[PDB]
């Protein structure tokens, strides 16, 4: 029996430094987690002990901090080539600075194969990218070779900006022509190595035949066997075994996110390559396994141009950014309705004949604005600036809500008005009245929302049967500050851009801002 | 490291089967592909099958259906390759290549087949005599002409190799007797060639004939 | 069976100058496009697979591109190690077809041949058989003519050619034209000449000898 | 008595080639006049016939056409030295690019002396500009020497970019100093050559002592002595004699604008440099005066890149730009919009802490829009389909209002609605609520106005006795589509930038538009 | 009375090297700054007028600029014809007052200067005057210090030196510190010794003789 | 073209009076300033006053009022300069400069005034022995005034020669050292021209 140790991660999103118990910045640096140096010492230990070893990743290492703001994907190239990946498949998030921001920085740069099957080209692009990224790769492990195949959520025009030359297949429709070239090649161990979510694996998992075992990411999903060592809650046992159409079962794995855990996968292959037995659990990353000196000092190296960066100048404000809980608690405000452009602009994907966007509305709760920017400074914006608005390190998300939810949000958005409460919603492509003199819950007199399905964009009548995009913080999704029907009643959730990133590029783009109060929110 | 070692250059008759091997070295033998390809002269490369040793599996091209076998040896990391009913037209440069999933990363260092109905003879050294008079832009030239032999090689080297510069030895011509023809030059000054000797050293190896030519005007 | 049409068949140029070759198949080859460099006597070394990734130890100045049927490799500073045969192949559908391939020559000053004529020896003659030897030293290009006149009359057969590779140090071409004749023939006539046209000579230089 | 001929042109507006008798683009090659070409054919004909001649320019030369939008100020720099022009004075226009479209283009190419005294420079501008400027400059004119004096409007940071490091001191207090300056260098032959205005023209006249001859511009003054020979109204005599404080008769001249005409002055001197005589007129360039054939080649030469620019992209729409008169004449469109927010963006100028920005507020009418734009042509913005929706070469101009007049002609936009007639308002930092059930003249029940003087912009009541600043097209200033009350009631009137530029830059500046119709104008 | 202060009083540079003079007025000179460069025995040719504006003929290279009263002037590949003497001067209040001056200087490798001692002569000592010459023969740079011990004791003021201009070969210094005494002083001392302190020197030499 | 000729170079004593012309070519005379520009050794430049022909408008320093007046003939385009009541101070390069607006764009080659109480009296050539490369030279000293014309062996030694420039003692006469290095006969060729001397003094060692 053949053993073969599968290590690996899958929605890193440029958490290079090391983080807290949540993944955010690191302040209590005895009890400090993650990082790309702590992964190093792990993976290096391993590779000593284990003569059959895998580093794979299963996409989005591209969007999460400064680190991916400033080097645009270099970091990734670079970082992932000193820890000696082995594959990567590629995420939504590889195409959030288009084509040439995936091409130029990491395709060209990373020293291991970049996988996907379902990404097909045309255009004047076609020959350009043919040969950059691979459907599938034979990777010698010893005395053995184990075949890799790739997938990428069909998803991605949707979620980030990978253009118009490039199309998004069916993933069983594209991965079985594919895994049946590798069995031509005598090829008896099949690792589907992707980024499209838990349920898409456990469906190429049962339908895709020749599959061994299936390797994931997307949905940050934490399986564990036995008792979790942290704050996260397993959704199934490590591995989740699934029984395919064939009568094989499959194992698929999933290392949660933002580098805290390093997946680890023990797999025993017969002669014929079948899996006999696989087991394992995903690694937490904490204080107990030391930062790599090597690595660290590259880390340290790099953090100087971060630093540099958070001073400059972004872009001039010509108007006082008012983010004073006063007003943002209370009524609408201009810092509200500068995140939400922002919000939607950065949600501008390349649509069809069929709308103007995909997505018009944006919400963003008062509490949410954690600081006001002055323009007498000369004008000036800075990261730093920005940072002291947005301080939590959450991103904008992409949810699909019923009408009827949305009105039960803007109605909790009231319903204990006049004591600074923070679920005060600020809005972009919404145009809400309230009735404070009527009972809470049904304070709501007027809705309008901004169309999609549209060629001149114009505000109609939210319709409650109806469902609707929006742009809302990862903290709203999640059902925080009481929006427990938004957690509850989302029908669709997908991880967005970092907060600070956004407004950022926004303001940069803008270059002179001038964001006035348009009469969005009315009252009685 | 990744090294393909091939088997000696082979001189068969139409109707006679040759067998042709590649000894594999510096990587796993049994999880890797070994390919065979031709290249005649004046016809390009042409795919003939492939074979996966840790299966024995074994695929050839519609055209050469019958006429190959392809065979392994996991002891000794060697693939053998048979051509039953040899022609004329199987007279090719015959190489192994090892693949992985994409391409032939590398290739052996080739087998030259020779198949023709000649049997083997010796060659017959000529002197091309040079002129005193035939001063064609002052130095003037003389050689040797290597006539009727099968099959190949010969190695020609002049003063007993002392002699290089200069030297022109052409590649060999088959004759419409089924014999190969060369000839072998050398470019001289015409004052010095009336005093120096110049001895062409002609060597057949599958005859085992040496001829000591000297070329005098 | 796909047809792989490779063009150009052969291509003169200077270290330094940018080279392009494209390969075309007549089928829709799904980027299964590799790029081979062979020296002559030589076993042939991959360059690139599956259109554009390199193999290990080849430079970065050769880059593979192209998509469906139609695919380029290009050199952009071209070195003198870089001067050999190139050819394309499809791995998409079996059985897998090569291109024709492209020939790399040096190009260099245009250079004029040295002719000699030799006539057969005493101990050819013996044997019952004559050959007569037209040479072409040193020489570029490799485009030349050679005209067998005895007795001031062309001859259709008895030449044979025999043309080498260009030479590591000068970059030039030598030809040896040979034409056999019968003991009876040879001793029929006495006036042998043999005519060569070459781009570097400006009329046709006639080198003779009388039997 | 020694005689000296004063060519001048004043207020040319990137009006190279040769215009119609409108100054708009030539139709009828036969009927047309101005042109570059065409003043080069006089002066040298001029030049031949009079022994002093000198050639000056009054300012403006930028802001006008698509040679300013695409050649920047090199054009004006290349055929002012082609028609050997002897000295400039510095137009507000001439800002219009920030203070390094006036440095790199014109001030450092340029093959004669840029005058004007009243403008001080600060911080660290002042170093980098000192001395490409002169206050004063002292021209040999054969066996005598004349002494020019220069000036700018002291208006010019809130009609042009001058930005913050320039201040425009008062005319008469900078100018005298200059003067005296000049009369300690023994020249007792003083012009003064300015773009200030007619009214500011006879102040300097009446007070500046040390002046002998006005040669100014900025109001377009056409001033004739007999029978004008086009379309133009004198506003006085040519010259306009000026009685000073100190008993001279100050001769004051102005040669309208856009290149129709080249001022003609005919001054008399004695030996102390003492007026004798002053006579002339401005010269007609019309048809009678052939082009010279050596600038026409130049003409025609850099006309090729213009027609080039006129088809490339400026910028994309994801949205249709509706421009339609179904629309745009009854309704609030998206087009309309557009524009709107073109104008404010192109007239944010430098403010101070008084004001986020001195003019919030714009008014289109809906028969200015001739044309919609498509945005299924790849969303494709180009300078041609620009011209189809504002072909009448117009300029977007400021003014200042009353409330009142302001209300009027909000009434007078809706007095005969239902009937697609022109006169209805698009808006920008506008918010109007119509009741057309009610009498004409007392329709408009909302008029709401963005703030000025506020840090944070919001929208508050139009106050009938304040008076407000506006952006709206030359056609409506001037009385046009029945705006009699904007023509009768303007407190201030200000020439702009031209319309198919103003909305070509806001274009490429925000790179993809997607305009609303988001509640401006209202019903009931 | 406006004072011009200009630094630096001399520099050292290559040709193709970037140039900074500056200039400083007491009192704000309103731009009225002009730039001057004179050429050795002769007359001051006019650079720069009104703080930026180039006079006719003077190359591109060559640019100016400043406000109120910091003012700089800027060469920016240097030429072997603009080696020279540099001066400002303000032409806003009379009387218009001049800077100290530039000497622009060619930069060579540092050179150790060559000392040799001299003694007065007997013609000399007869007129009743005694003047003993201490040479420093081709050095570079010009920064040197020269001491006088007679009988080991330091003199201020009896000597003067005099130096020469770069000479348009080598580039290199030469300085003559002449040391002038009665025909008394001279004969009622014995050691007459001088001392070189060159930067080109690791130990400053000492040169001396016994009357 | 635009062209300033000079006088001669000027000899005084202290309490005379020295008239530097200045004659002008290539521009209008009468409509241009004219402005005169001193230059004493090591004392940097310094600016009298000006005059506007066309005029005859005069403006001086405060410094030098009542001791220079300045004059113009516009017949021959000259103007000149007076200086009344001369001092050893007054020793300096004297320039004319054109001027219309902001600055003196062309200046005159430059006239040279010397004025001292010394007497005119011939050099006095004393040889600078060598000591057993060595160097060796002449001292030219005590002479009124300048200058002094010094060659190794007749012309035909010119390699390794450094003539230094004249140095005003405290006794108001110039003096000077002219050396040579040559490796281990020389006579110097000093000829002063404002006295007719003529020493060829030889050098041993
Ligand atoms: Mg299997
Ligand atoms: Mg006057
Ligand atoms: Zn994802
Ligand atoms: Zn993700
Ligand atoms: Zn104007
Ligand atoms: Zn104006």
């Amino acid at each position: 029996p053949w053993e073969l140790t599968i290590l690996h991660t899958n929605d890193v999103h440029s958490r290079l430094e090391q983080t807290s118990e949540d993944s955010s910045k690191c302040v209590d640096a005895s009890r400090c987690m993650g990082g790309v140096a702590r992964l190093f010492t792990k993976v290096q230990q391993i590779r000593r002990a284990e003569p059959n070893v895998l580093l794979l990743d299963a996409g989005d290492q591209y969007q999460g901090t400064i680190w991916f703001t400033v080097y645009k994907g270099a970091e990734v190239a670079h970082f992932m080539n000193a820890l000696r990946y082995d594959a990567m498949a590629l995420g939504n998030h590889e195409f959030d600075n288009g084509v040439e921001g995936l091409i130029e920085p990491l395709l060209k740069e990373a020293k291991f194969p970049i996988l996907s099957a379902n990404i097909s080209a045309s255009g004047p692009l076609a020959s350009q990218i043919s040969g950059l990224y691979l459907p599938y790769k034979v990777l010698p492990v010893g005395d053995e070779v184990v075949g890799i195949v790739g997938y990428t959520s069909k998803e991605t025009p949707f979620l980030s900006n990978p253009g118009t030359n490039l199309v998004f297949e069916d993933e069983i429709t594209a991965l079985q022509p594919e895994v049946d070239k590798l069995k031509t090649l005598n090829v008896n161990k099949i690792i589907a190595l992707g980024h499209s979510g838990f349920e898409m694996d456990k469906l190429i998992a049962q339908k895709v035949r020749g599959v061994d075992v299936v390797v994931g990411g997307h949905s940050n999903t934490f399986l564990y066997t036995g008792n979790p060592p942290s704050k996260e809650v397993p959704a199934g046992k490590y591995p989740f075994i699934v029984t395919s159409d064939d009568g094989r079962k499959v194992p698929v794995v999933q290392a949660y996110a933002f580098g805290k855990y390093l997946g680890y996968l023990k797999i025993e292959f017969d002669e014929r390559g079948n899996v006999i037995s696989s087991h394992g659990n995903p690694i937490l990353l904490d204080s107990s396994i030391p930062e790599d000196p090597s690595i660290k000092a590259d880390i340290n190296k790099w953090r100087i141009k971060l630093d540099d960066y958070s001073t400059q100048e972004l872009g001039k404000t010509i108007v006082y950014l008012d983010g004073s809980s006063q007003s943002c608690r209370f009524r609408e405000c201009n810092m509200g309705n500068l995140i939400c452009d922002a919000m939607i602009n950065n949600n501008l994907r390349h649509a069809d004949e069929m709308f103007w966007n995909h997505v018009s509305m944006c919400i963003l709760n008062g509490g949410g604005i954690r600081s006001p920017i002055d323009e007498r400074n000369d004008g000036t914006i800075t990261w730093e600036n920005l940072a002291a608005v947005l301080p939590f390190g959450g991103t904008f998300d992409l949810v699909q809500l019923k009408g009827s939810t949305l009105k039960k949000a803007f109605e909790h958005s009231v319903h204990r008005y006049g004591q600074s409460t923070g679920e005060f919603l600020q809005v972009g492509g919404i145009h809400v009245v309230y009735d404070l003199s009527r009972k809470p819950g049904d304070r709501v007199v007027k809705l309008d929302v901004l169309c999609t399905s549209c060629r001149v964009p114009s505000y109609d009548p939210l319709k409650m049967d109806e469902v609707y995009k929006v742009i809302l913080p990862n903290f709203l999704a999640n059902g925080g500050d009481g929006f427990q029907m938004i957690k509850d009643e989302l029908l669709r959730h997908d991880s967005g851009d970092q907060d600070i990133n956004v407004v950022s590029t926004y303001i940069s783009k803008m270059k002179v801002i001038y964001p006035a109060v348009e009469g969005r929110i009315k009252f009685s | 490291q990744v090294q393909l070692v091939q088997s000696g250059a082979e001189v068969k008759k139409p109707g006679d089967s040759v067998k042709v091997s590649c000894k594999a070295s510096g990587y796993t033998f049994t999880t890797y592909w070994m390919h065979w390809v031709r290249q005649a002269p004046g016809q390009g490369l042409e795919w003939m099958g492939a074979i996966y040793p840790g299966l024995s599996d074994t695929t050839y091209n519609q055209k050469f259906k019958g006429k190959v076998t392809m065979t392994r040896d996991t002891s000794t990391s060697t693939v053998y390759m048979k051509l039953s009913s040899l022609r004329s037209e199987d007279t090719a440069v015959y190489y192994c290549a090892r693949l992985l999933d994409y391409a032939m990363d590398y290739w052996g260092q080739g087998t030259l087949v020779t198949v023709s109905s000649a049997s083997t003879k010796g060659p017959s050294v000529f002197p091309l005599a040079p002129s005193s008079k035939s001063t064609s832009g002052g130095t003037a030239a003389l050689g040797c002409l290597v006539k009727d032999y099968f099959p190949e090689p010969v190695t020609v080297s002049w003063n007993s190799g002392a002699l290089t510069s200069g030297v022109h030895t052409f590649p060999a011509v088959l004759q419409s007797s089924g014999l190969y023809s060369l000839s072998s030059v050398v470019t001289v000054p015409s004052s010095s060639l009336g005093t120096q000797t110049y001895i062409c050293n002609v060597n057949h190896k599958p005859s085992n004939t040496k001829v000591d030519k000297r070329v005098e005007p | 069976d796909i047809q792989m049409t490779q063009s150009p068949s052969s291509l003169s140029a200077s270290v330094g100058d940018r080279v392009t070759i494209t390969c075309r198949a007549s089928q829709d080859i799904r980027s299964y496009l590799n790029w081979h460099q062979q020296k002559p006597g030589k076993a042939p070394k991959l360059l690139i697979w599956y259109t554009s990734r390199l193999h290990s130890g080849v430079p970065s100045r050769f880059s593979g591109s192209g998509s469906g049927t139609d695919y380029t490799l290009t050199i952009s500073s071209l070195q003198p190690e870089d001067f050999a045969t190139y050819f394309c192949q499809q791995g998409e559908t079996l059985p897998w077809t090569f291109g024709q391939g492209t020939k790399l020559e040096i190009k260099r000053t245009v250079a004029a041949p040295s002719v000699f004529i030799f006539p057969p020896s005493d101990e050819q003659l013996k044997s019952g058989t004559a050959s007569v030897v037209c040479l072409l030293n040193n020489f570029y290009p490799r485009e030349a003519k050679v005209q067998w006149k005895v007795d001031n009359a062309l001859q259709s057969g008895n030449s044979q050619e025999s043309v080498t590779e260009q030479d590591s140090k000068d970059s030039t071409y030598s030809l040896s034209s040979t034409l056999t004749l019968s003991k009876a023939d040879y001793e029929k006539h006495k006036v042998y000449a043999c005519e060569v046209t070459h781009q570097g000579l400006s009329s046709p230089v006639t080198k003779s000898f009388n039997r």
